[PDB]
Order: C-alpha cells, then structure tokens, then sequence
DNA sequence: GTTTTATATACATACA
DNA sequence: TGTATGTATATAAAAC
C-alpha cells in the first residue's frame, strides 16, 4: 500500500539526501532508511488526506497525456493556476496515481 | 446538384507484420493509452493528420477521423515510423480503407413520415427513438440519415464516388417531400 | 521544477478538452509550494 | 508562496520522526541522530 | 463493449 | 430558470 511518488517531491528528495547523508558520511544503518522511507509514503498520505483545504485550478493547452499502469501523465503548457489566486506556469508537469 | 457532400471520417485498416509489446510501447509513445481491463489495444493520437489510431499487439491497426484518402494513408505511415523507431520490426502493409463518411445540407424542411411511407421498404423513422430517417439505399451499398431540417448523413463508403452517388440519387426525393 | 504529485478520481475527454478530478496532492510551481485537497483541470489538446 | 504547505511539511517532519523512533531505538543507533536526521532534512528542505 | 464523424432529440445534474 | 455540460438514442467499418 502506500505509492512512493510523494518521494520526488520537494519534502520527498530532501527526505531521501538527509538519510543518504547519515548513511555515507557517517555509519548510521541503511535499511532502516528505508523502513523511514516507508513511513513517509503513508504519512504524506494521510496529511494531505485530512490536513489540506485548498482547492486548485488549472487551465492551460495540453502538450502531452499518457496512461499505463494506474498511471496518468499530462503536460500542460502556458497555464493559468487558482489558488482557492492566479498564478502563470510554462510548463507544469502532472503525475497521478488511481485513488481507488 | 451543385450540392458535393462534405467528407467528415475515413476509417483504415494496416497489418504492420509483427507482434507488439503494447505496454512498451505505451511507456515509449507519446500521447498513448494502454488500459487492457478496458480495451486490449493501444490508443495514440497525433496532430497531423489528426487522427487516431488503435494499435493491438497482433501489429493489427485501425486510424480514425482522417478527412481525405491522403490523409488517413499519411497519419497511418506516421504511426508506423513511430513504432518502428521504437525498436518493432513493422511494416506498412495492406492499407485500406473501410469507410467513409459524408453530409450535406440541402437548405430546406423535409418531411420525415411522408418520406417513411412512400419508401417503406429502405425507411426507418421512430422520431421518439431517433429524429432521423435512417434511409438504407442498395444501389450504392450507403446508409443515409435524413433529417427535417434538411441536412443528410451518408456514411458505409469504401470510396468516395459511392457517397457523391448516393446523394445525387436521394436529391430529388428531398425535392419530393420538401416541407415549405 | 514544476511537478504537480497526486492522486486522480476522474479523467475525461470530448474532442480534444480534457477535464481531471485531481485530489490530495502537492506542487512545486515556480520555486514555491502548494498542497491541496482537490484540483480541477481543463486542458486543451491540438 | 503558501503557508498551508509550510504547515503540511511541518506536521510531516514532526510525525515521521516520532513514528520512526521506535525503529531508530530497535536499531540501537542513536537519539541524537535522528535529531541530527531532523535537523538535516529540515535544513535540505530550507 | 473501443474509436471516429456528421446529425438531432430528451433527459439529467449543476450553477449563479 | 436560463446557460452549461453530461447521459442516452441511431449509422458504417475494422481490430481485440
């Protein structure tokens, strides 16, 4: 259960390079950086589950879709992004995962 | 007439000779969509000639909405380069195409129930089911849907000239039940 | 670097407009960060 | 810019550390190093 | 059942 | 209580 694409997120790498540090640099058991790991999938779940509020909209010319594997990719170029204001975007790349 | 019917789709069929590996090649197209719990194929669209195609793993292709003979020969090359690029040995070979689509508007009511009753045995109208007349004409092998305000729908065409024939002959039945 | 991470309810198309239910999710858009519970995208393709 | 996130990423920082902790003390290795952990992911993170 | 295209009705959820 | 999207109905054709 639990997706690891929450990893490549801004919170995610700094996550992965903290623990990769302690690993490298000092001694400090690897292995367990995963089991860290596991629990940040679930946790980011959770927290974005029962901790958000905000509501976004986006709008803007498709470059590219693509599906497999549970999996939607888009590519949106020249995009206009409400939050709950309006922010502009070149190109913003989306990844979901099935909620079900 | 100086009324050609607007062609509108052309669907085609093209045996690239080998098997695919559809999730490959949806992981390396873009614009690609593999979902085998919903359709076994492979469904990639391009922008020219906007078309859409439906790859399956037998190297079996169908490609949809193209407007003129060239175009759907044009985009269905396309796709092939697309897969071969991709590291399949296709080819393109036995394009052909399967049908046609057209309409027309001829400018002026018709009436539909008229029309049902004096041609019982090629007339279809249920209005309640579907506002159109669904006229099947045996001469050129062509389906027609016949509305009242006058715009036509010809469609099960291997080649052009059978939607233009068919039009020409169901024009002067328009004129024969045109509600004015 | 403009990374938008989440979860998807419903994806559409007619034509060539594309509308997706987007929900729990988190977005790096010119080097600031968001995190929502639901997100709306209507997207044009050629 | 956004302070919902700055909270989200706060309650994540705060949350994976305390639930990792029994790992950390299983693993014999050390408080002061999932303090150091904390301090280095919150300083990567800015 | 998929995908595409013209055409036209009813009906069904939303939205301010 | 309009403007919006949506569902459905009906046609040809191939591939699975």
């Amino acid at each position: 259960g639990y997706y690891e694409l929450y990893r490549r997120s801004t919170i995610g790498n700094s996550l992965v390079d903290a623990l990769d540090t302690l690993i490298s640099d000092g001694r400090i058991e690897a292995s367990l950086a995963m089991r860290v790991l596991e629990t940040f999938d679930k946790v980011v779940a959770e927290t974005l589950k029962d901790n958000t509020q905000s509501k976004l909209t986006v709008k803007g010319n498709l470059d590219t879709y693509g599906f497999c594997d549970d999996v939607w990719t888009f590519i949106v170029k020249n995009c206009q992004v409400t939050v709950e204001s309006v922010i502009s975007v070149d190109k913003l790349r989306i990844v979901a995962c099935n909620s079900k | 007439s100086g009324i050609v019917p607007t062609l509108q789709n052309i669907v085609a069929t093209v045996t690239l000779g080998c098997r695919l590996d559809l999730k490959t090649v949806a992981l390396h197209a873009r614009n690609a969509e593999y979902n085998p719990k919903r359709f076994a194929a492979v469904i990639m669209r391009i922008r020219e000639p906007k078309t859409t195609a439906l790859i399956f793993a037998s190297g079996k292709m169908v490609v949809t909405g193209a407007k003129s003979e060239d175009d759907s020969k044009l985009a269905s090359r396309k796709y092939a380069r697309i897969i071969q690029k991709i590291g399949f040995a296709a080819k393109f070979t036995d394009f052909k195409i399967q049908n046609i689509v057209g309409s027309c508007d001829v400018k002026f009511p018709i009436r539909l129930e008229g029309l049902a009753f004096s041609h019982g045995t090629f007339s279809s109208y249920e209005p309640e089911l579907f506002p159109g007349l669904i006229y099947r004409m045996v001469k050129p092998k062509i389906v027609l849907l016949i509305f009242v305000s006058g715009k036509i729908v010809l469609t099960g065409a291997k080649q052009r000239e059978e939607i233009y024939q068919a039009f020409e002959a169901i024009y002067p039945v328009l004129s024969e039940f045109r509600k004015m | 670097e403009n990374l938008m991470l989440c979860l998807y309810d419903k994806v559409t198309r007619t034509k060539a407009r594309w509308k997706c239910s987007l929900k729990d999710g988190v977005v790096t858009i010119n080097r600031n960060d968001y995190t929502f519970q639901k997100a709306q995208v209507e997207a044009e393709w050629v | 810019s956004n302070a919902e996130a700055s909270r989200v990423y706060e309650i994540i920082v705060e949350s994976v550390v305390n639930e990792v902790r029994e790992d950390f003390e299983n693993a014999g290795i050390d408080e002061q190093t999932l303090q150091d952990l904390k301090n280095i992911w919150q300083k990567k993170l800015t």
